[PDB]
RNA sequence: ACCUCGAUGUCGGCUCGUCGCAUCCUGGGGCUGGAGCAGGUCCCAAGGGUUGGGCUGUUCGCCCAUUAAAGCGGCACGCG
RNA sequence: GCCCCUAAGCGUGUGCUAAGUGGAAAAGGAUGUGCAGUCGCGAAGACAACCAGGAGGUUGGCUUAGAAGCAGCCACCCUU
């Protein structure tokens, strides 16, 4: 799990999840990457479970980059209680997902596998991405 | 599309008949009647063939012109040669007869059954295990044939059973 | 190595804007600017379709020759502004060139041939800086790998570099770096 | 003879057709046949 | 959620123009 | 498949024509890859043996007088040709041709000149 | 129309030459006299052969191929390898020898030469993975 | 916290029902790691049927003897 | 808003839809169909259908009984 190892502060407030992505929208580490589509809460278990189902596919050799961090936390009041008594305790981390972003970044030899690999993936995120190549 | 757009052999002993978009077919096994679709066009060269044309290439058209090509080849195919099929048995105690004009199966149930032959159609035993389905309809003797042939359940452990002639069941064998 | 510059109309653009210039780019045209040593930021309306086969044909770096209402001008394609989503290409920026005119610009890298097979090739710099005439720009130079050694890097200073041009990355970027090849006890290791 | 909401073609012996207004897909083995619902 | 749903999406018409009180 | 190899295997086939005294030409569809290794044995040791495309060297038949096989291209035509004397690769056809019966030889092409597939016997004995 | 490979010093084991023959209607030991006079010739080769039995019980068999890795055995003394190839260059073969061996390799080929028989012996120790010298 | 506090009676059982199908039985099938017997899973099918007791206030539930089966639910957790 | 209920158009021109879509819905599946854009080959005859084959070095080396090409490793070799 990719989790921060603090947070000036605890309790944010939701992420606007709004607009396009204007920073980081390029594939710059490896040649394939999963560039996405709509706004979301990429939570960590989301990029974990990603990550697992490239490596199982590929299991050889080739390297993912997940160049999204989930670092802003989203809090959850205990259940069964009613509104009110202030916010509760932070416990599920996130990335702020907007369309345009690249997620994941693969770099692997040949073609097939490694589009099958990133649509592997993508069946595990709450949002439509596409597979985009190093080139124009 | 390409096999709508070739025209249809008509032999020196076969006659053809068309009035309106409805036509027949005689020859010497029978007679034939046959209609044919509304935007397809057909035509007697009299060159010695029936043209079947479509003047679009409208998906609905271009569908209709081979099927209405087919239709015709096979009008005039039946009334010639005529359609037979040859249909086989296996097992130990399945076995067939004739009555009548009728055909009899003795298959395995406590009781007999037996098929009666509808119009155009000639049932014709030459052994116990093969007798074959005969008539000038390529659709009926298809239709008549598929309904003998599932008269029991499919056998993919002993085959036994009404099998086509050339057919090749599949078989997986239960591990005893 | 000349390199002959692709022919292109162009047509002054009437006037300005976010409503002229969607317009233009809803009728299949892209809005651009000339500029350079000319001093005349000029703005100028050219064929989508053609501006994207020429940038197919020759890359991103390729002279043009724009007929500017009869007017012959060279330039040289500066800046693309593309939508991140709709790929197409929105504006454009075309420096005005001559000849024997030495300019800095971005070449493309794009590794060649197969590697030794226990280890992958990996690019971090896809992109080289050099100095070069206007038409004798090369779109995209070529890295040799062919069964190289264990994990090694390569830097822009001992890429086989055209005739005519000049590196101005310092010679110390790399470019790509051979690393081995995860193996299956080491793959799944890395990433949480 | 499977009825889900996705049908593929499981090997390159199936196929897929459209028929009465349901996607299918037939092959020759029975194990594979297999339909939209 | 029929009730809601379907009385939420009445505002759809094109003589409310995509409002209507009570969403 | 493109124009390129189209060309290169008519000039193939052309030139490989032009060095060789011994032609006789024959239909061969039917005889496995071990039987075409025995008779690269019997014959390889002296000849060459190649097919061509029934359309391709049609115009690959137009350099020299070869104009005359054109109208030879009803059966997929093969050739095995020695560069020497005429006499060698005329027995050896026969030699391949006796052990199937389904091998025809298509005819013949002697100085130069195109001959049917009845007077191969003709000249072979001779 | 099949092959086969036995080894000099078994005795019709059930793994190796089981499901061989049975199904197309061959004999065994009347087999294994039949094959024992091609297989005795070297007193110390394993041999391979290309059989063919007619439907009738009239085996016709004929040699097709040499071991590869057993005479390697006799070329250089070496135990085995180790099965990972292309890092252990601890192999080595000469040409002088294969220009002794050619003769009796030779007899069954389909080459107009003898750069083809020596090219293949050579491209068969390449495909083991080592080099020639 | 939207109607009801100038009153909308609250669980279980009884009587009497009524509808859905997300089928417990009976009816029709496809695939099986389906030989048969008997199953597993999915599909179609709501006409009729769907027991009597012990323990407990019991619903739930545990058990006893059966049965083709002893279905799950909505109706102001139907019905004072 | 203009077929009848129901005032006013079963309006004209060019196209699309076969689902009663119009007259509810998601991830996701899919030779539905119309239009536009490139790409591979293609009368020197390509895609389909139709035949002859698909070989010699040579069962490549890995733990095991056989990995031989069809458990799981090392990857992409010559002769006709
Ligand atoms: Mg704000
Ligand atoms: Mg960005
Ligand atoms: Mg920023
Ligand atoms: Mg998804
Ligand atoms: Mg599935
Ligand atoms: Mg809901
Ligand atoms: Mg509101
Ligand atoms: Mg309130
Ligand atoms: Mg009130
Ligand atoms: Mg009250
Ligand atoms: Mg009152
Ligand atoms: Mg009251
Ligand atoms: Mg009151
Ligand atoms: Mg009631
Ligand atoms: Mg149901
Ligand atoms: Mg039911
Ligand atoms: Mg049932
Ligand atoms: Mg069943
Ligand atoms: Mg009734
Ligand atoms: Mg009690
Ligand atoms: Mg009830
Ligand atoms: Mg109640
Ligand atoms: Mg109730
Ligand atoms: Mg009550
Ligand atoms: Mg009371
Ligand atoms: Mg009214
Ligand atoms: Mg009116
Ligand atoms: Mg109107
Ligand atoms: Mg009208
Ligand atoms: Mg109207
Ligand atoms: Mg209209
Ligand atoms: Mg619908
Ligand atoms: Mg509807
Ligand atoms: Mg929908
Ligand atoms: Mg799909
Ligand atoms: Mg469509
Ligand atoms: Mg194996
Ligand atoms: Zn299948």
């Amino acid at each position: 799990m990719l989790i921060p190892r603090k947070v000036k502060h605890r309790k944010q407030h939701h992420p606007e999840q709004r607009g396009i992505a204007s920073g980081g929208t390029s594939v710059s580490f490896g040649d394939y990457g999963i560039q996405a589509l709509e706004h979301a809460y990429i939570t960590n278990r989301q990029i974990e479970s990603a990550r697992i189902a490239i490596n199982r596919h590929i299991k050889r050799g080739g390297k993912v980059w997940i160049n999204i961090f989930p670092d802003r936390p989203l809090t959850k009041k205990p259940a069964e209680t009613r509104m009110g008594s202030g916010k509760g305790s932070p416990e599920w981390w996130v990335a702020n997902v907007k369309p345009g972003r690249v997620l994941f970044e693969l770099s692997y030899p040949d073609e097939k596998t490694a589009r099958d690999a990133l649509t592997r993936a993508i069946h595990k995120l709450p949002i439509k991405a596409r597979i985009v190549t190093r080139e124009e | 599309s390409r096999i709508g757009k070739q025209p249809v052999p008509v032999p020196s002993g076969v006659d053809v008949t068309i009035n309106g978009q409805n036509l027949s077919v005689k020859g010497p096994k029978g007679t034939l009647t046959l209609d044919v679709a509304e935007p397809i066009s057909v035509s007697r060269a009299e060159d010695g063939a029936i043209v079947v044309t479509r003047p679009d290439d409208e998906r609905r058209s271009r569908s209709l012109h081979g099927l209405s090509r087919t239709l015709i080849a096979n009008l005039v195919t039946g009334v010639t040669e005529g359609y037979t099929q040859k249909m086989e048995i296996f097992g130990v105690g399945y076995r067939v007869q004739l009555k009548g004009q009728n055909l009899e199966f003795a298959l395995g149930y406590s009781h007999p059954v037996l098929i009666e032959a509808p119009e155009g159609i000639t049932f014709a035993v030459e052994s116990p295990t093969k007798f074959s389905v005969s008539g000038i309809d390529k659709q009926k003797v298809g239709q008549i044939s598929a309904v003998i042939r599932r008269l029991r359940r499919p056998d993919p452990y002993k085959g036994k059973g009404v099998r086509y002639e050339g057919e090749q069941i599949r078989r997986k064998v239960g591990k005893t | 190595t000349a390199n002959i510059p692709n022919k292109l109309t162009a047509n002054v653009r009437t006037r300005t804007g976010k409503g002229a210039s969607r317009q233009a780019r809803r009728d299949g045209k892209v809005p651009a600017v000339l500029y350079g040593h000319g001093t005349d930021p000029q703005h100028l309306e050219l064929n989508a379709r053609d501006f994207a086969a020429v940038l197919r044909s020759h890359g991103t770096n390729a002279i043009l020759t724009l007929d500017i209402e009869g007017t012959e001008q060279l330039a040289l394609t500066k800046a693309l502004d593309v939508h991140p989503i709709r790929r197409n290409i929105q504006h454009a920026d075309l420096l005005v060139v001559q000849r024997g005119e030495k300019v800095t610009v971005e070449v493309t890298v794009l590794v060649e041939g197969d590697a030794t097979p226990g280890t992958l090739v990996t690019q971090d710099a896809n992109t080289i800086e050099i100095e070069a005439e206007a038409l004798s720009i090369p779109e995209q130079l070529t890295v040799s790998v062919e069964g190289v050694e264990a994990g090694t890097q390569i830097t822009a200073g001992q890429i086989s570099l055209p005739e005519g041009v000049n590196l101005i990355s310092d010679p110390e970027l790399l470019v790509v770096n051979v690393v081995e090849a995860p193996s299956a006890e080491a793959l799944e290791e890395e990433g949480a | 003879m499977k009825v889900n909401p996705s049908v593929k073609p499981i090997c390159d012996k199936c196929r897929v057709i459209r028929r009465h207004g349901r996607v299918m897909v037939i092959c020759s083995d029975p194990r594979h046949k297999q339909r939209q619902g | 959620a029929k009730r809601g749903r379907k009385k939420r999406d009445r505002k759809h018409s094109k003589a409310n123009h995509g409002k209507r009180p009570n969403a | 498949m493109a124009k390129a190899d189209k060309a290169t295997a008519v000039a193939d086939i052309a030139e490989q024509f032009k060095a060789s005294t011994a032609t006789v030409v024959t239909e061969y569809r039917g005889l496995t890859v071990a039987n075409l290794a025995e008779l690269r044995r019997a014959l390889g040791d002296s000849a060459t043996y190649t097919v061509a495309k029934n359309t391709l060297v049609k115009r690959a038949a137009s350099e020299a007088g070869i104009e005359g096989l054109d109208e030879l291209f009803a059966g997929p035509t093969a050739i095995a040709f020695v560069k020497g004397e005429a006499v060698d690769a005329a027995k050896a056809i026969k030699k391949f041709a006796k052990d199937n019966k389904a091998l025809v030889i298509k005819g013949g092409y002697m100085d130069g000149k195109a001959l049917s597939v009845a007077d191969v016997e003709k000249i072979a004995d001779l | 129309l099949i092959k086969l490979q036995i080894q000099a010093g078994q005795a019709n084991p059930a793994p190796p030459v089981g499901p061989a023959l049975g199904q197309h209607g061959v004999n065994i030991m009347e087999f294994c006299k039949a094959y024992n006079a091609a297989t005795e010739s070297q007193r110390g080769n394993v041999i391979p052969v290309e059989i063919t039995v007619y439907e009738d019980r009239s085996f016709t068999f004929a040699l097709k191929t040499p071991p590869a890795a057993k005479l390697l055995l006799k070329a250089a003394g070496v135990q085995k390898g180790s099965g990972e190839p292309h890092k252990t260059k601890v192999a080595k073969v000469t040409w002088d020898q294969v220009r002794e061996i050619a003769e009796t390799k030779k007899a069954d080929l389909n080459a107009n030469d003898i750069d083809a028989a020596a090219k293949i012996i050579a491209g068969t120790a390449r495909s083991m993975g080592i080099t020639v010298e």
